[PDB]
């Protein structure tokens, strides 16, 4: 469990917990082409592409989460026209798989996964086959590693969620739902804005309200900034309303066509 | 990829050749790649750096894990990654570390060819223990600790500081714990501690304690038993659970080693069995890995409170007689 208790001296905390104002300042370039609404819908879409790539490749949820964090870090800093997000999604999963000690996912298996996932599960968005080959993934990998400043170890809310629910003595009751809610938080910017333990406390809280479990005293006994936790709950509640109102399958072809396109060479 | 983004990045990218002077300054070539003693071309910094071009192209599992871990680790006794350069045309990766002029392989070799002073041995052991404790606390195992990997800083602001190197991120068996030789399927903290015990013995005597002529390695085990004695059942109850335990029983008899003990070996090399040095060493060199001391417990040992106290500079302000690293050809 390498570096597991080093979060406060980690590169994730010291470099990759971003200020919300800077994030939304860098995003204004892409907001000339897409509305705010369409940008959050793109983020949901590409989160789901990455989850589907990991599911197809039989990778653990932690590896999928790290891949998702990489993808988000890249486009927190750069425009969507910099590198095709269809190229970037499998690149992130490839790089995360090497970090997380599963394997250098076979080149032929990475490409086959990319082709089959877009054909089988995203044909509404992508009528043409996956156009990229392994040399394109390899170039992209070098760009991605450079932008992340070689920051590869990413901490997630899963580990502290498990510790908190064990302390409650409510693993069987609360863990399944709290876990799925942590998965859902990756549809938003939260992982770029708050430490993972705060996200796990927010997800656990929402799970307690949904299942009608009184945990007021336990949450009262924590040494934590509850204003920050309530900010996160507010984003979690907002994302299920966004979910309700969003048809990915009807809207995404049109939204993807509105994305800024790369300039060709002169 | 967007053209404007591509040219802006290529314009602004730091290139290893532009920032660093390393022409003809190669100090190492191995399976790891190529390592140079480099200085900044800009001139503001005066220090030497160790500049490694990693072997192969792209980003392998081992390169990925090495970059990922070294990017997070920060401790005085573990050698630290200062910068990564990615060269895009040829897909080569360069790592910049702090430069360590010396190491224990070369230091011990200088003394084996004039005893290795006992203040220096204590100070070396303590800093090795400190560095491994930091790694172990972060669930990072070294997996191949030996004198070649225990670097020591030369003249400069970190003079005499131990710097642990070459962690197993992703032949000779003198530093390998007996459970590895009996078929253990996993690296442990205890395996690192055994290796530290071997290094400490070697620092005391100038000779590798389990030196042996070139998983199950009979002759290496024979040398451990000639030194340590053959373990009684009471000393290592779960030895029966080792995959190669029956091979051991087939090939060895405990009768053979009845006059053998660590006490007898160390007495031959003028290390008194009543010394705190010896009691500590025996705790590190315990055959049963579950009865082996941890790095933290070792650092608390009263050996380190006995005169002389360990020093931050293992040379104790004295002159460094050890020669600087030889330059190699580009061939
Ligand atoms: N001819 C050589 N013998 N021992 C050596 C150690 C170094 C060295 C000096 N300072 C700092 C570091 Cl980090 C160094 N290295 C080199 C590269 C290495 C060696 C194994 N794998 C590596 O990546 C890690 C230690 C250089 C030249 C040497």
């Amino acid at each position: 469990k390498a570096m597991a208790g080093n979060f406060w001296q980690s590169s994730h905390y010291l470099q990759w917990i971003l200020d919300k104002q800077d994030l939304l300042k860098e995003r204004q370039k892409d907001l000339k082409f897409l509305s705010e609404e369409e940008y959050w819908k793109l983020q949901i879409f590409f989160t789901n592409v990455i989850q589907a790539l990991g599911e197809h490749l039989k990778l653990r949820q932690q590896v999928i989460a790290t891949a998702t964090v990489y993808f988000k870090r890249f486009y927190a800093r750069y425009s969507l026209k910099s590198i095709d997000p269809v190229l970037m999604a499998p690149t992130c999963v490839f790089l995360a798989s090497k970090v997380e000690e599963f394997g250098v996912v076979s080149n032929t298996r990475l490409i086959a996964a990319a082709t089959s996932v877009l054909k089988t599960r995203f044909s509404y968005a992508f009528p043409k086959e996956f156009p990229y080959r392994m040399n394109h993934i390899l170039e992209c990998e070098f760009y991605l590693l450079e932008l992340m400043d070689c920051c590869l170890i990413v901490y997630h809310p899963y580990r502290p969620l498990l510790q908190y629910v064990q302390d409650m003595g409510q693993e069987d009751m609360l863990l399944p739902l709290a876990w799925r809610i942590v998965n859902d938080t990756y549809r938003t910017d939260l992982c770029l804005l708050y430490p993972p333990f705060m996200i796990a406390l927010a997800c656990l809280h929402v799970a307690c309200v949904v299942q009608q479990k009184d945990a007021r005293q336990w949450f009262a006994e924590l040494s934590v900034d509850m204003e920050k936790i309530l900010e996160i709950i507010r984003v979690i509640l907002k994302l299920y309303e966004q979910w309700k109102n969003f048809d990915e399958r009807k809207e995404m072809a049109t939204i993807l066509s509105k994305m800024p396109k790369p300039k060709p060479p002169p | 990829m967007d053209y404007d983004f591509k040219v802006k990045l290529s314009s602004e990218r730091e290139r290893v050749e532009d920032l660093f002077e390393y022409e003809g300054c190669k100090v190492g070539r191995g399976t790891y790649g190529h390592v140079y003693k480099a200085k900044r071309k800009d001139g503001k910094d005066d220090k030497d750096y160790a500049l490694k071009q990693i072997e192969g192209t792209g980003i392998s599992m081992s390169a990925c894990r090495e970059i990922a871990l070294l990017r997070e680790l920060k401790h005085p006794n573990v050698i630290s990654l200062q910068k990564v350069f990615l060269s895009h045309a040829d897909r080569k990766v360069w790592l910049l570390f702090d430069y360590a002029e010396h190491d224990l392989w070369h230091i011990i070799k200088f003394h084996r060819a004039v005893q290795l002073p006992r203040g220096m041995v204590k100070s070396l052991l303590y800093q090795i223990l400190d560095g491994i404790h930091y790694l172990h606390a972060n669930w990072v195992l070294h997996r191949d600790l030996k004198p070649a990997n225990i670097l020591v800083m030369g003249e400069g602001p970190e003079r005499g500081r131990v710097k642990i190197a070459d962690m197993g991120f992703a032949v000779t068996f003198w530093y390998r714990a007996p459970e590895l030789l009996l078929g253990a399927r996993h690296y442990t903290k205890a395996i690192d501690i055994w290796a530290i015990g071997c290094i400490f013995a070697e620092l005391l005597t100038s000779e590798p304690i389990f030196h042996c002529r070139q998983p199950y390695h009979h002759d290496q085990l024979d040398r451990i038993f000639n030194v340590m004695g053959f373990p009684a059942d009471k000393d290592w109850e779960d030895i029966k659970k080792m995959p190669e335990h029956s091979t051991l029983m087939k090939d060895f008899r405990r009768n053979t080693y009845t006059n053998c003990s660590l006490i007898k070996y160390m007495e031959k090399h003028k290390v008194k069995p009543d010394s705190k040095a010896f009691h500590l060493l025996q705790k590190l060199l315990t055959m049963d890995p579950i009865k082996r001391i941890t790095s933290e417990q070792a650092m608390q040992d009263p050996y380190f409170l006995e005169d002389p106290l360990p020093t931050s500079d293992v040379f104790a302000g004295c002159q460094i007689p050890y020669p600087k690293r030889e330059f190699l050809t580009e061939e």
